[PDB]
């Protein structure tokens, strides 16, 4: 299957992805906690739904949640900022919260079950968000030995997770918080993104030699980002 | 999951 792309409503974001971010891919997010990763969350399940020609999928969404950080009045924003009605917006996101990482893990087979009820209507799932990716993993496996099985345990994670972008054609969304770079990672694509002055965010690829290597720039607003 |  060709591959689709999702604007992240930022122009200058969407030349630095080549578009938008990938199906059949996973896009990784990392920073500071507060440099923008959930806004870019809840815009991007928005912007999915969008017809292709403005930018989406007419895709549905999957959201993993496993910090309590989903907000559906956000949602409501920007959908209505968007010339969308908040309440369709909403009905084709679907939400889980991840109690734990096994649970989140678990979560990733019952996402499978509502991505093939969904894959012949007219709204398949086009985005699966996982947010955080990591938070879980960083409080339950921690101390002597804890490098080795957390590192083993989230590639598994990501496997079972490129395994559903790459056969449904799905775009994985996933979230990091880091603070202040020695581990591997597995995700497609890796964007850093950090705060500036006010609503003003900074993204920049990270690994990706062969793709742009300026910064975008984009502001949070009530259409989620724009440039 | 469950429809937002």
């Amino acid at each position: 299957a060709t591959i689709g792309r999702i604007s992240t409503g930022s122009k200058s974001l969407d030349k630095l992805l080549g578009g938008g971010i990938e199906t059949q891919a996973i896009t990784e997010v990392f920073g500071e906690f507060g440099s923008g990763k959930t806004q870019l969350a809840h815009t991007l399940a928005v912007m999915v739904q969008l017809p292709p020609e403005e930018g989406g999928l007419n895709g549905s969404v999957i959201w993993i949640d496993t910090e309590n950080t989903f907000r559906p009045e956000r949602i409501r924003e920007i959908a209505q900022n968007r010339g969308l009605d908040p309440d369709e917006v909403l009905k084709h996101i679907y939400v889980a919260r991840a109690f734990n990482s096994n649970h989140q893990m678990l979560l990733v087979q019952q996402a499978e079950d509502k991505i093939k009820e969904l894959l012949n209507t007219d709204r398949p799932v086009k985005l699966l968000i996982v947010d955080s990716l990591t938070s879980h993993f960083r409080s339950e496996y921690i101390g002597r030995g804890a490098l080795a099985e957390r590192q083993q345990k989230l590639a598994k994670h990501l496997a079972d997770l490129h395994r559903l972008a790459n056969l449904y054609d799905i775009a994985v969304f996933v979230t990091n918080q880091v603070q202040a770079h020695i581990l591997a990672h597995s995700a497609t694509l890796r964007v850093y993104l950090r705060k500036g002055k006010g609503g003003k965010r900074i993204a920049r690829l990270i690994d990706a030699p062969h793709l742009p290597e300026g910064e975008a720039v984009f502001s949070i607003t009530e259409k989620g980002i724009e440039d | 999951f469950a429809t937002a």
